[PDB]
RNA sequence: ACUUACCAACCCGAUGCAAACUGCGAAUACCGGAGAAUGUUAUCACGGGAGACACACGGCGGGUGCUAACGUCCGUCGUGAAGAGGGAAACAACCCAGACCGCCAGCUAAGGUCCCAAAGUCAUGGUUAAGUGGGAAACGAUGUGGGAAGGCCCAGAC
RNA sequence: UCCUCCUAAAGAGUAACGGAGGAGCACGAAGGUUGGCUAAUCCUGGUCGGACAUCAGGAGGUUAGUGCAAUGGCAUAAGCC
RNA sequence: GCUCAACGGAUAAAAGGUACUCCGGGGAUAACAGGCUGAUACCGCCCAAGAGUUCAUAUCGACGGCGGUGUUUGGCACCU
RNA sequence: UGCCUGGCGGCCGUAGCGCGGUGGUCCCACCUGACCCCAUGCCGAACUCAGAAGUGAAACGCCGUAGCGCCGAUGGUAGUGUGGGGUCUCCCCAUGCGAGAGUAGGGAACUGCCAGGCAU
């Protein structure tokens, strides 16, 4: 479960998620899973993703995972009459813009890359597409 | 050998230029060696096609434009960030 | 030197105070109130920040 | 301990800007450390407050190797 | 850090206060072999009367061109230059160089000759 | 003294993230000066008399909350409050628009024109077969229309 | 009650039982002026001496310092003698 | 000469109880029912590692994902 | 009028850092010495004075080099003022403004006053 080392901070405005994503390219593998939509994958959302593919191509290959969980999220516990300050640290996202290459594979065939990174897919909360390098 | 045609551009700027495409075309550049730089508008996919083949990139390409040949390099591309188009390329003369 | 038209289109109920101003300084009162005035860059650039609710007749 | 407390806002900033035509004594602007620094007709104060020494226009300017802000004037 | 560079650090905020001021300033640059001095304008170009120990008509009377008695004789002929030509009020820039001996010497012979600082 | 399939500071290359990071940096706004036109002096100063200091919703920029609430707290604009008329079935706060009075005159706004109900069962060319229109997601599926390439084919393809 | 940063929408100002920290002093020098000076850290050599102490040289360039939070400043130093 | 620090400082000088209670007010403000919301709750679907001697889906279903209802615990304070 | 050096500037990395080459008649630097002026919390290292046997090694200056810095369009993209629209956590249309990064490319600064020296 991805979570940084150490912050300057605790807690951290809510922001938005305008605009498009920077890391679009698909740089250190051959194949990709590029975001479509748009929101938050959590930590738990990025491990389950990732558990999906490494047990799908058997341990070929290599996996690169390109977008970390940074951000950290609140909630109030059960009853909270709103105010008294803000909430604790529940868990982490990171932000995804449509454009974001989240995983990376090489070392498979186009056959079985295609079938792991639907069956991450199923896991994660954001429409996606299959994307293969481009030379420049 | 890769031939392209094209047209000069009247307009230019972002009001223009995503009106191309939506016209199925879109706008690039030909700048590099001595001359001005031109202002130019593809057919998009005829160079979708194209670009496709990695040939594109090493070779030297073919842009008819008003009659002149031009003879040019694709020195730079971006791309639609995900959905498979192109926004514009970068042709330097070779 | 040379006069030019301009007609009050739509209402100014709930537009910015800036454009309120900027029809009081075309001299604009109700709407197709039609008023005649010289042509130069300054009125061409009230014109343009009320385009949306006026209307210009050579 | 919790938050809750900050202090005043001291009302910092430019105050007279470039063509701005200002009274020996004026105050042109206040800051913390040298953001601006004095140039022709201008005292720097202890607090670092820029003032007029002369009667004239304020103009700002970019001086010397490492590309400071000068505030000096034109006696009119 | 050679030396020369560390003098001019010396010198500088002596130079910037002068600006400011708007002041005419009697500059003065001491080598081992020569000592040679030039008073420089209020806008800090433009160069109003100069003296020094290679100018031939102050060499031929030394004995040696680098001592406090040739110091002497130059902060003599500034004063005497700069008086033809209406400047008498300047102020003295040691430009990095400690008041004492040599240099002193020089700015005590512009006194003598009637050059007020 | 020797080998190491173990962690690997710094430097090097590629790659992201930041309210309390910035070797960059708009639009707007704000300050000042000059110049037309326009506005019933709309600016400022000095006196007499107040009321008011429980605000609300809508849009935009944010904090908080679950990017929950007709929630809450700032910023800025609008309307209501103190504003009738027309539209949104009905509907303070949304869209249009500011009612001095009268008329059994006319032109338009938003929104409309089969009947209830004023006005097109108007014209031209397409789409949908689900009463979709007229409540909603991941995901599913030889539903159906358009577009641009690709492969296979009278050497007999599906 | 006061000070600093953010929230605060590139002038000022701007709320919440929003997010982070401080003060309720010190100093006749830690003030004034004249003159001079330039940091941290790491590497190499060297009695006791070791990862760490005084000495020498090199790299480095303020990553240091500024009585005390934070911010903005500071080499003409506002730092050091 | 005041930690008059409740820091624009009510006096030089001040703590509790009321189920024995009283008056004036408030739905400006709580308990109860309604309303908006749906974190929680309940019901359902998607993915399918694995269990089921063999076999993911007869029966189950980890890691995760998308909804419905308005039923529970709440949140808000609009009604009284 | 040309070449070279010194001082004071303007300008602030297109101007800097490195790498290589080069300059001593004057200039400049190191350099020689110190009872005296002065100096070291020890030291003529520095500061200072009295000098001119030696040297351009270091330093400084000039020339060359695109290795590192530095500057840098056009186009497109992002953002956004006003008006309008949506499937309204986010976008699109008309219109006005329009980055940052990157790309081509540029680039081994340019410029003034005074002094001195060599050549003509």
């Amino acid at each position: 479960m991805l979570q940084p080392k150490r912050t300057k901070f605790r807690k951290m405005h809510k922001g938005r998620n305008r605009g498009l994503a920077q890391g679009t390219d698909v740089s250190f593998g051959s194949f990709g899973l590029k975001a479509v939509g748009r929101g938050r994958l959590t930590a738990r959302q990025i491990e389950a993703a990732r558990r999906a593919m490494t047990r799908a191509v058997k341990r070929q290959g290599k996996i690169w995972i390109r977008v970390f969980p940074d951000k950290p999220i609140t909630e109030k516990p059960l009853a909270v009459r709103m105010g008294k300050g803000k909430g604790n640290v529940e868990y982490w996202v990171a932000l995804i813009q449509p454009g974001k290459v989240l995983y990376e594979m090489d070392g498979v065939p186009e056959e079985l890359a295609r079938e792991a990174f639907k069956l991450a897919a199923a896991k994660l909360p954001i429409k996606t597409t299959f994307v293969t390098k481009t030379v420049m | 050998m890769f031939t392209i045609n094209a047209e000069v551009r009247k307009e230019q700027g972002k009001g223009a230029s995503r009106r191309l495409r939506a016209a199925n075309k879109f706008p690039a550049i030909i700048y590099g060696g001595k001359e001005a730089p031109l202002a130019i508008e593809l057919d998009h996919d005829k160079v979708m096609n194209m670009q496709a083949k990695a040939e594109f990139y090493s070779e030297v390409l073919t842009i008819v434009v008003d009659g002149k040949e031009i003879k040019v390099k694709a020195q730079d591309v971006q791309r639609h960030p995900y959905k498979p188009k192109l926004q514009h390329i970068d042709f330097v003369r070779a | 030197a040379k006069t030019i038209k301009i007609t009050q289109t739509r209402s100014a109920i709930g537009r910015l105070p800036k454009h309120k101003a900027t029809l009081l300084g075309l001299g604009l009162r109700r709407i197709g109130h039609t008023v005649e005035r010289e042509d130069t860059p300054a009125i061409r650039g009230m014109i343009n920040a009320v385009s949306f609710m006026v209307k210009v007749e050579e | 301990t919790r938050n809750g407390r900050d202090s005043e806002a001291k009302r910092l900033g430019v105050k007279r800007f470039g063509g701005e035509s200002v009274l020996a004594g004026s105050i042109i602007v206040r800051q913390r450390g040298t953001k601006f620094h004095a140039g022709a007709n201008v005292g720097c104060g202890r607090d670092h407050t820029l003032f007029a020494k002369a009667d004239g226009k304020v103009k700002f300017e970019v001086k010397g190797p490492k590309n400071r802000k000068f505030i000096s004037i034109e006696a009119e | 850090m050679d030396k020369k560079s560390a003098r001019i650090r010396r010198a500088t905020r002596a130079r910037r206060k002068l600006q400011e001021l708007g002041a005419t300033r009697l500059v003065v640059h001491r080598t081992p072999r020569h000592i040679y001095a030039q008073v420089i304008a209020p806008n800090g170009s433009e160069v109003l009367v100069a003296a020094s120990t290679v100018e031939k008509a102050i060499a031929e009377q030394l004995k040696y061109t680098g001592n406090k008695d040739a110091a002497a004789a130059v902060g003599k002929a500034v004063a005497e230059r700069a008086l033809e030509k209406g400047i008498k009020d300047v102020s003295f820039d040691r430009s990095g160089f400690q008041y004492h001996g040599r240099v002193q010497a020089l700015a005590d012979a512009a006194r003598e000759a009637g050059l007020q600082f």
